[PDB]
RNA sequence: AGCGCCGUGGCGCAGUGGAAGCGCGCAGGGCUCAUAACCCUGAUGUCCUCGGAUCGAAACCGAGCGGCGCUACCA
């Protein structure tokens, strides 16, 4: 059962951006359900629905589909929303997209957790998601850390340790990422011996390669040697490429040739 | 009921296969006709020359069966910059009953020693008379240094003239004259387009070509009819080449030098560099015997400009890890053949058109790069390779000091500036370094009509040199 | 040969995380005396072949198909 809103309270705030799934349309407007928050209904009026002149509503709204909106007024007694749709800036929709996407990921993961454990999402969210959102602002960064650094589970109380074990298993199963960091170094050697130079260079390159991420220097052009690395941690691979560049510079500085750089290590 | 591969492998085994060259032959007893030499390395270099859009890869393919790449996806059909190479082995039947015009045959580089007779009705076996290589010179006006480089590597010529086009083709004449500059009078004329001609028109073209060559240096160049599409009368080409073209005198008393004109590194992309190979430069032998496991030096080397601007030419010395002559990696190199010399040099040196027309030498020999040189030159009367539509084919203009003249030393493409001109001698300053060892005959090209045009021959007499820097 | 990309519903692009998406199309209908404009509803497929994870994959990954941009014909 998908309930128990993403945020720390079930009600909206006065200015926020949100995303909404339409459920139906009436003549004065549409009282629809919020998805950035759990289920609370609210009106979007036709006068503040479309950007241009409201010629059609079926083409624009497309009931059963997802749209961006904002909230202007709130009923904090039993639950009612006043929303807006024309006042969504060109920059608003992008951050709405990213926020809803991360929220949808963190919702689907814990929905799977609830379905596999047959316990309401309310308790699971109160036990796991809420403290993580308190600590790091959003649980998805905590999931990424748990992929990398496992101290994120210290000081948090699950309903049972089996819940944590299954959740970590689903983290390992679902949120598999690395980043293909690629650089391109210009070879300019016309020295005496120049193939044993590259042989020694990549012998050193594969010497320092860690177990967790591989280091392979691919050859596409005689001047252009490409370095592709699978950044599992997204911060140590750049150091790896810089160390490889240091090694190749030390190789070239004394044979008699030179080399240049076109693409420094960039993700 | 064996498949084709099994039958051809059985013929390969029965034909002798491809023998391996022994490590240390008794050198002072071998001749280019020896079995150890004739089996794996080229002995006679021959080139195909003709006008533009005539077909020199097709006739070479028909003769031999080895295609030319003609790479870069735009040069595939118009013209080629690099060399179009192919390998041909010329065979004659050992039986007297076979027809002499037809007994001659030519086969690929991967052919065995003695292939079976392909003529239906004779049980004899072919015999390799002599080993030749064929080179495709680019026949266009914008590419003139490449043709002179080919003339430097060429020792035999194959002119191509089409029929339906104009009979007196100027580019063919310019190629013939440039080859005569290279002191090569063993030339063979071929008629490219024959099928679409009538009975009288072929003879008319023959008489027109006879009138074309009466006053030039060429005396006994044969005329041969061949078609590039039907693949016929290639035996006539091999017959004429074998009968008319002798082997230039080239033996062991001469000092080893090589003239590298192309460049092809060996770097398989995607494959791990731990399984790689060094840089390979393509060059021909004009003098000397080479061996696997020697040391070479490219004397023009790395050409650096200092703060002042003087030329520092660092010789690239390197060790030869492999020697390749047209079929396989072999040990000992016979003078007068094309070879891809592979060493431990950086792959950047052998990728693009960089080692185009340069000289290399073995240890114990110090060739000299030059900056200011003195050359004795002479011109001709009429320009060749130009099309003046019925108005006084242009006459060569006298050289002018401080003019960029492309002085192609045999194959080295250098841009010289004239510092003085006299009746028959000139002095030139070279920006790109050029080496001089003994004679290295030279061709000269100028620019008036937005292109490069040959004007005359040249021979170096003296010059200021720069000793190599360690 | 190296990698970047693509793989429609017919053409062009996007979503990848709950299974059918749009504009252009095409058919039918609507407004109009009438046409275009405009508004509705659709029926067309293996989002390229084969597998692993999972209640779930087209999405993530993996073990190859055809064409595209640079590198380049790499003995
Ligand atoms: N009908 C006919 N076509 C020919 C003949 N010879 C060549 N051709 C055609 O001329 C066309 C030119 O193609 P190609 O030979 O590859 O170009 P190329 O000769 O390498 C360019 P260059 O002459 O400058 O070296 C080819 O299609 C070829 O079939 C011929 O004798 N008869
Ligand atoms: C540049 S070396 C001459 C061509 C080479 N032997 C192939 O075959």
């Amino acid at each position: 059962t998908s309930h128990c809103r993403f945020y720390e309270n079930k009600y909206p705030e006065i200015d926020d951006i949100v995303m909404v799934n339409v459920q139906q349309i009436a003549e004065m407007g549409a009282y629809v359900k919020l998805l950035e928050y759990d289920n609370i209904e609210g009106m979007i009026l036709l006068s503040e629905l479309s950007r241009r002149r409201i010629r059609s509503i079926q083409k624009l709204i497309r009931v059963g589909k997802n749209d961006v909106a904002v909230v202007l007024r709130v009923d904090k007694e039993k639950g009612y929303i006043d929303l807006s749709k024309r006042r969504v800036s060109s920059e608003d929709i992008i951050k709405c997209e990213e926020k809803y996407q991360k929220s949808k990921t963190v919702h689907s993961i814990l929905r799977y957790c609830a379905e596999k454990f047959q316990i309401p999402l309310e308790e699971l969210y109160k036990t796991i998601a809420w403290p993580l959102s308190r600590k790091f602002g959003h649980a998805y960064e905590a999931f990424k850390l748990s992929i990398i650094d496992e101290t994120v589970w210290e000081g948090i109380e699950p309903p049972s340790k089996d819940v944590l074990d299954e959740l970590k298993n689903y983290i390992s199963k679902r949120l598999t990422p690395a980043v293909k960091i690629r650089a391109d170094v210009e070879v300019s050697c016309f020295s005496y011996e120049g193939i044993d130079a590259i042989k020694d260079a990549l012998k050193s390159a594969e010497d320092m390669s860690t177990e967790q991420m591989q280091v392979k220097v691919k050859l596409v052009a005689a001047p252009l040697y490409v370095l592709t690395t699978q950044a599992l941690d997204k911060q140590k691979g750049i150091e790896q490429l810089e160390s490889a560049i240091e090694k190749i510079t030390e190789v070239i500085t004394k044979y008699g040739g030179v080399c240049n750089i076109t693409m420094p290590p960039k993700a | 009921g064996e498949t084709e591969e099994e039958k051809r492998k059985r013929e390969f085994e029965e034909g002798g296969g491809l023998p391996e060259q022994p490590l240390n032959p008794d050198f002072s007893k071998l001749n280019p006709l020896s079995a150890e030499i004739i089996n794996r390395q080229a002995t006679i270099n021959i080139g195909t020359i003709g006008h533009v859009a005539h077909g020199k890869s097709t006739v070479v393919r028909a003769i031999s069966g080895v295609q030319t790449v003609r790479f870069k996806d735009e040069l595939e059909r118009n013209i080629t910059i690099k060399l179009g190479y192919a390998n041909a082995k010329i065979y004659k039947c050992q039986e007297p009953t076979c027809p002499e015009p037809d007994c001659y045959r030519s086969f690929k580089s991967d052919k065995e020693i003695s292939p079976k007779c392909q003529r239906p009705g004779c049980p004899g076996r072919y015999k390799l008379v002599r080993h030749v290589s064929f080179v495709d010179c680019p026949g266009h006006d914008i590419l003139m240094s490449t043709m002179l480089s080919g003339a430097a590597v060429m020792d035999a010529a194959l002119l191509l003239i089409a029929g339906n086009e104009s009979c007196p083709q100027p580019q063919t004449s310019e190629h013939l004259a440039a080859i005569e500059i290279m002191k090569l009078k063993h030339v063979i004329i071929l008629q490219n387009k024959v099928d679409l001609m009538r009975e009288e028109s072929a003879l008319e073209h023959q008489k027109s070509i006879l009138k074309f060559i009466r006053g030039t240096i060429a005396d006994g160049a044969p005329i041969v009819p061949i078609s590039a599409q039907l693949k016929y009368n290639i035996d006539a080409v091999n017959e004429f080449i074998v009968k008319t073209i002798p082997v230039p005198p080239r033996d062991f008393m001469i000092s080893p030098r090589l003239i590298v004109i192309r460049s092809f590194d060996v770097n398989k992309p995607g494959a791990e560099i731990e399984d790689l190979k060094g840089g390979v430069a393509g060059g021909s032998i004009l003098n000397g015997v080479f061996k696997l496991g020697d040391e070479i030096e490219i004397r023009p080397g790395i050409v650096t400009k200092d703060d002042k601007g003087k030329i520092q030419c660092k010789p690239i010395f390197s060790n030869i890890v492999s020697l390749f002559a047209e079929q396989n990696d072999l040990k000992f190199a016979v003078p007068g053949g094309l070879i891809g010399v592979g060493t431990k040099v950086d792959p950047t040196l052998c990728r693009a058109d960089r080692l185009v027309g340069q000289v290399v030498g073995a240890k114990g020999h110090l060739p000299n790069i030059y900056t200011d040189i003195e050359i004795n030159y002479f011109l001709l009367r009429r320009l060749l390779g130009v099309k003046t539509d019925g108005q006084k084919q242009a006459k060569v203009r006298k050289l002018e000091p401080n003019e960029v003249l492309m002085v192609n030393i045999g194959s080295t493409a250098t841009g010289a500036r004239v510092v003085a001109v006299k009746a028959d001698m000139a002095r030139l300053q070279l920006t790109s370094p050029a080496c001089t060892e003994i004679n290295e005959k030279i061709a000269l090209s100028r620019r008036i009509e937005k292109h490069w045009r040959l004007i005359g021959w040249a021979t170096i007499k003296k010059g200021t040199t720069l000793e190599p820097i360690a």
